[PDB]
């Protein structure tokens, strides 16, 4: 429960916000069983990040989000894990820093904006 | 320009995540460390339920950190392992540390 | 608002010069208020140093020192009061450069000598140099800044060129 | 159809706003906040009491140590009505209260909750208690315990007069040209002038004369922070001090630095100064780093705490922990409460320092105390909450103190006999009544004149009345500056009318288009704009992006921003587009990189027009056009599209005395195309304009015919003795 | 002009010190064994008055303030007769009214003070 590993700790490791709304429907532990729930595509250029939805998924979140790059080098930010004094596994080393925005493209936008609104009126002080 | 590359999006079972409690080991430093050469393994990682900093000692003593709890990080970070086949699993963020080098 | 109204001389009265002369002779002048620059430098060996403009002036007193200075070049300190003085805040007053910079303020205490030019260069630059016995103690010896930041700025501030005090202005 | 507008269009547009909220919405408004929402916050706050009585150990059965706890529940409000001295209870009516001297008021039904906790009370053990009683009777009438009266503003949502019709008034017998907007205490009629207050939350640079060896000073009220810069323009020594509650001797900032938990020098100035460049910012920090340089512990600073509390000899980790504690809880109360949100905390102390350093180097000036942006104005709904919270706090330390009182007797306590429901109405009705806001013991001490009695000599002297503001400065104090009229003042306060005497300027009467900001939750507001591409004050490291904008939220910093033009045009898209109310105000300083956002209650905001560049005629031109002013006439005549429809259409906006410092506006409608004396003025980058240049007065002179050709105090006198003429002050 | 100097060790900045034998200028961290050598007898700089010329302050993007005036004077470097104008911005009691041009297109400042 002391040593570190470090064996398949040399790969790179995406650094990327998601939205609170999305990294909780995200948080669920019923799709947690490895399932396939989503994909992800790069242009050519690298500028442009498009992350879809697979529609294995209920229609009821948006199926399309876009990314957009903070920093192109990321350095000093490592990945960890913690298992059972407790034993601490190093996973790899960040490399790029992205941010998830909703897809204009995709209506459902609006319907979460629309539940936004939802939120916005009911609470009050 | 429309060439993109598939890596699919997989998750880790609750199975797993029950005995792996995941903690942001963050170092404050201006240089790139590395514990390949700037630790010497075995490490020592104790408390001296976050009333204890945590603390990360060399064997020989010279490299110790002390880590404190940052809290009020609004941001829900997520963990992305790289599994055998490409894919990236996901893995909720629970606790975040900031470490810094004793004088 | 207090204020004070001065009548000349009946002979001094339809002459503008006379009273020039008599207003710089009552406004409170300090060094604080004619230095566009009095730098608090690193003067490590006085001998020599890489400004130029400086090195002009280095000769001209390593030439014209007594042999006392000679002795005493070891007293002057390892930082400098460096004096790029304007020309017009000089002038104003009616101050000349040696006399009024060196006789009263050597006078006072014998706490500061300078290396200083004729008036003549382009940068008035003056050096002054504080002095101190080699009688100091080692500590003592060692903290130069601490000693010399203070006294600088009790040089600055409390040492009065030509005037009477209290008075801001003269008009 | 497409045309411009002229001033009969103004006219119909403020037909309109009349016709939709009426000169007395304010009162009515503020109540009616107060009513629904924040009397259910006061008692939430503190729903929890606890008892904590332990084992006598007087015997075996002596050792079981009990809790006790109460809770609150959901809030009701009744009609108002009455109970007669025979017990018989009639639903109360103005005119009953007026001719036979009663108070015009309600009652108030709180939901109780008891738990009663029993644990064996083992020596060297924590105690572990188990739930055994819970009484809640919300299954039954009787849960509902009677807490007290409230009195009821006339013509609110819960009066009867709400919903009467001119014939259902009549009956009654009212006037159709009364408004409301009164209580009835004691069987007069009384009303609560609005109390003029300096904002908070807001940092302030002050400067100082120097006889003294202070040189400047930098203000923050949350608790107050003080940090002053000492030391004269041009000498050696710079002091920078900061002087924390509770501390007294004081102690510098890099102190302060090391203790809260930033270590390393060169961290500190990249977190005070923002441009590498600047040299003077570090050399006048530089001797700060020099003295705080000596102490690398947070222990000397925190035993330096510990000595000047009031007790003395305390153990020196005793004194850690307390110091410690302090910051978290006492220190900029305003940004957190809870633990470990030190970056921030570090990143405002930084900001505020720098601001201050920055004025110290003649690159800004002083704050202006005087400007109306960075005033309040507080209605009946915030005196009414802070006296409500003030009484339900004795109250319930009232009903702990009898309960504990009980318990030591071993008595059992009826709910129904430990509360005295005297209270609340007695203070309520002695404060309306009186006037002296504040308890009855301590009323001497307290603001007064708050509570005034109606005016009704003339109608136009109602109307005066109810539209009435008090700066509350001695109005014997000497100072000029709060008494002149000041370039703020356009549109949202009456130039003409003012009192004569001793209350010149002090007192203050609205425009008759100058509303006030109810208040609203800003954490959606944070929510979206971290969603839109925020980055987290956490993560923010000064020289890898140092041309970042900051963003504000009510005065708190949450962090930082890049391209800021885009967000500022979306925000406003969606204020325009009613996804959030337009009652909140969102400034940009394009000089400073600088982005402010307002959702607080207090502020003073007018209507205005939309000035949009129209690509087909080349130039720019107004939202509005003659449609809407004929479906305005139609809906007028028919008498639907009210004012509300305008305002959602993005077609008016409303702006406070803040946001005015970065838009322009074309006075005529006519001004914006490419007797007396009207010069067209250069500007061609209009934004709005003015719906018309009469509204920037009162009520009282609007009635002075041609007030243009007149000398100004003559326009002051008759504004004055316009409320002494003999009319028909009611028609009934 | 003095600049500060910090250690590479623990981001502290260097203290100067002097070296009898060889008689030279270092560098010290007084946390950490770090020692650097000087490079210039220049270590620290006090000036009394200063001798700025007026600065236009921030430039960036201050085209899209609506609340600036205009000007229909060209350009010297891209020939363009739109540009925004205005005072110093440094609020000294003492600085004179001579303007500030910045041009629409090529962001360029000059004066309509033209002294040779």
């Amino acid at each position: 429960s002391l040593d570190l590993d470090l064996e398949r700790s040399n790969r790179q490791v995406w650094l990327v916000r998601l939205p609170m709304f999305l990294a909780e429907k995200w948080r669920d532990r019923n799709n947690l069983h490895g399932q396939e729930l989503g994909k992800i595509r790069i242009n050519k250029d690298g500028s442009k990040i498009t992350l879809l939805l697979n529609e294995n998924d209920n229609d009821s979140i948006p199926h399309e989000y876009d990314l957009e790059l903070t920093k192109k080098v990321v350095e000093n930010e490592y990945v960890f894990t913690e298992q059972n004094p407790k034993k601490t596994a190093i996973v790899g080393t960040v490399c790029h820093e992205c941010q998830v925005m909703p897809s204009m493209n995709d209506p459902n936008y609006h319907k979460i904006v629309e539940q936004r609104r939802n939120i916005v009126k009911l609470n009050n002080k | 320009p429309n060439e993109y590359n598939e890596f699919p999006l997989r998750a880790i079972p609750k199975e797993d995540l029950e005995n792996m409690r995941t903690h942001l080991l963050k170092f404050q430093s201006k240089k790139k460390i590395n514990p390949v050469t700037d630790f010497h393994l075995p490490v020592r990682l104790h408390r001296k339920e976050e009333f204890y900093p945590w603390v990360m000692e060399d064997f020989d003593g010279y490299n110790t950190w002390v880590g404190s709890y940052e809290a009020g990080n609004s941001d829900s970070y997520v963990l992305l392992s790289v599994e055998d086949d490409g894919s990236f699993t996901m893995i909720p963020a629970d606790k975040v540390y900031k470490f810094t080098a004793r004088n | 608002t207090p204020s004070l109204t001065v009548y000349l001389e009946p002979g001094h009265a339809a002459d503008q010069e006379q009273a020039k002369l008599i207003r710089s002779a009552i406004e409170h002048t300090t060094l604080k208020s004619v230095t566009i620059a009095s730098e608090i430098y690193y003067d490590p060996d006085p001998r020599s140093t890489v400004i130029p403009e400086d090195e002009e002036i280095i000769q001209l007193h390593f030439s014209l020192l007594d042999e006392e200075a000679e002795q005493s070049f070891d007293q002057q300190s390892p930082w400098l009061l460096r004096l790029e003085l304007d020309r017009a805040a000089m002038n104003d007053k009616d101050l000349t450069m040696g006399q009024v910079g060196e006789r009263i303020k050597q006078t006072f205490k014998n706490d500061l000598f300078v290396i200083w030019s004729e008036d003549n260069d382009e940068k008035l630059i003056i050096r002054c140099r504080v002095v101190r016995p080699k009688s100091l103690d080692a500590e003592t010896e060692a903290e130069e800044d601490h000693m010399l930041k203070k006294i600088e700025n009790t040089m600055l501030e409390n040492i009065t060129l030509r005037g009477v005090e209290n008075i801001e202005r003269v008009v | 159809e497409s045309a411009p507008i002229t001033a009969e269009d103004s006219w119909a547009v403020i037909s309109a706003f009349f016709r939709e909220k009426g000169l007395v919405s304010q009162q009515l408004d503020s109540f009616n906040q107060f009513v629904d929402y924040t009397l259910q916050d006061i008692i939430c706050e503190d729903s929890t009491l606890i008892l904590e009585q332990l084992a006598q150990h007087t015997t075996e059965s002596d050792n079981i140590s009990r809790k006790y706890e109460i809770s609150f529940g959901k809030i009701y409000v009744t009609k108002p009505m009455v109970n007669e001295s025979d017990g018989v209870t009639h639903a109360l009516y103005p005119q009953e209260a007026r001719l036979r001297n009663l108070t015009y008021s309600s009652g108030l039904f709180v939901d109780v909750k008891k738990r009663t906790y029993e644990a064996i009370d083992v020596p060297g053990r924590e105690l572990k208690y188990e739930l055994i009683a819970e009484e809640s009777e919300d299954d039954s009438e009787s849960g509902k315990v009677f807490i007290g009266r409230l009195p009821i503003m006339l013509r609110s949502k819960n009066c009867y007069l709400s919903e009467a019709t001119e014939s259902d008034l009549y009956k009654l017998k009212e006037c159709p040209f009364d408004m409301g907007g009164y209580f009835i205490i004691n069987g007069s009629e009384k009303v609560l002038i609005a109390q003029e207050r300096s904002a908070g939350n807001i940092v302030q640079v002050f400067k100082k004369a120097a006889p003294s060896p202070i040189s400047h000073v930098a203000e923050i009220r949350s608790s107050t922070l003080q940090v002053k810069l000492y030391g004269r323009e041009g000498s050696s020594a710079r002091t920078i001090k900061a002087t924390l509650p509770y501390i007294k001797q004081d102690i510098p900032i890099v102190i302060i630095f090391r203790a809260l938990g930033i270590i390393p020098d060169g961290e500190i100035l990249e977190h005070i100064c923002y441009d590498v460049n600047d040299w003077q910012m570090l050399e006048m920090l530089k001797p700060c780093v020099e003295d705080g340089f000596v102490i690398q512990d947070r222990e000397t600073a925190l035993d330096f705490i510990g000595r000047r509390g009031t007790a003395l000899g305390i153990k020196k980790e005793k004194r850690i922990q307390y110091a410690k504690d302090i910051l978290q809880k006492e220190f900029l109360p305003h940004i957190t409460q809870l633990e470990g949100f030190e970056s921030r905390k570090a990143f405002f102390l930084g900001y505020m320092i720098n601001r201050l350093l920055l004025c110290a180097l003649d690159r800004k000036d002083q704050d202006d105390r005087d400007h109306f942006g960075k005033k309040r104005l507080d209605l009946a709904g915030p005196l009414l909450a802070q006296l409500f919270k003030t009484l339900f706090k004795k109250l319930t330390k009232d009903i702990f103190r009898y309960m504990q009182r009980t318990v030591e007797e071993a008595h059992d306590f009826n709910m129904k006999l430990a509360i005295n429901a005297k209270t609340i109405t007695s203070g309520l009705k002695y404060a309306l009544a009186t006037g002296n806001w504040g308890e009855q013991k301590k009323a001497m001490s307290s603001r007064a004149g708050v509570s005034q009695v109606l005016n009704r000599y003339t109608y136009s002297s109602t109307l005066s009345h109810l539209r009435r503001t008090n700066t509350p400065i001695g109005r014997d104090g000497k100072l000029a500056k709060p008494r002149q009229l000041h370039n703020t003042h356009w549109g949202l306060v009456c130039p003409a009318e003012t009192p004569e005497g001793q209350a010149c300027g002090l007192v203050k009467n609205l425009s008759l288009m100058s509303c006030i900001s109810v208040g609203t939750d800003p954490m959606p507001i944070i929510t979206f704009l971290s969603e839109w591409g925020m980055e987290p004050l956490e993560d923010y490291v000064p020289h890898q992006s140092p041309d970042a904008t900051r963003v504000f939220v009510n005065g708190v910093w949450h962090g930082v921003h890049r391209n800021p033009a885009r967000l500022m045009e979306t925000l406003r898209t969606l204020r325009r587009k009613g996804d959030i109310n337009p009652e909140v105000s969102m400034i940009r300083d394009i000089r400073e990189k600088e982005l402010k956002i307002f959702t607080d209650a207090g502020r003073v905001y007018r209507p205005l027009f939309i000035v949009e560049d129209d690509e087909s005629l080349g130039h720019k031109e107004l939202k509005v056009r003659k449609g809407h002013i004929a479906k305005l006439m139609a809906t007028e005549y028919q008498d639907e599209y009210t004012w509300s429809s305008l305002l959602n259409e993005g077609l008016v906006e409303y702006i406070d005395a803040e946001e005015e410092e970065s838009i322009l506006i074309a006075m005529q409608p006519e001004d914006l195309e490419p007797k007396r004396i009207r010069v067209s003025h250069h500007a061609t980058t209009f934004t709005h304009c003015e719906i018309h240049p009469s509204m920037i007065l009162g009520v009282a002179a609007s009635i002075i015919p041609f007030p243009d050709h007149n000398q100004s105090p003559r326009n002051t006198y008759q504004s004055a003795m316009g409320k002494q003429a003999m009319g028909v002050f009611l028609t009934n | 002009m003095t600049t500060f100097r910090f250690c590479r060790d623990c981001n502290n900045m260097l203290y100067p010190r002097e070296d009898k034998e060889n008689n030279r200028l270092l560098f010290e961290c007084r946390t950490c064994s770090y020692v650097e050598e000087a490079g210039s007898p220049l270590v620290y700089r006090h000036e009394l008055i200063t001798n700025i010329g007026e600065t236009a302050g921030v430039v960036q993007d201050i085209g899209s303030d609506p609340t600036l005036p205009r000007s229909d004077r060209e350009c010297p470097k891209c020939h363009s007769r739109e540009n925004v104008f205005f005072q110093s911005q440094q609020r000294r009691k003492d600085t004179s009214m001579v303007l500030f041009f910045v041009c629409l297109s090529c962001s360029h400042i000059f004066t309509s003070d033209q002294k040779n």
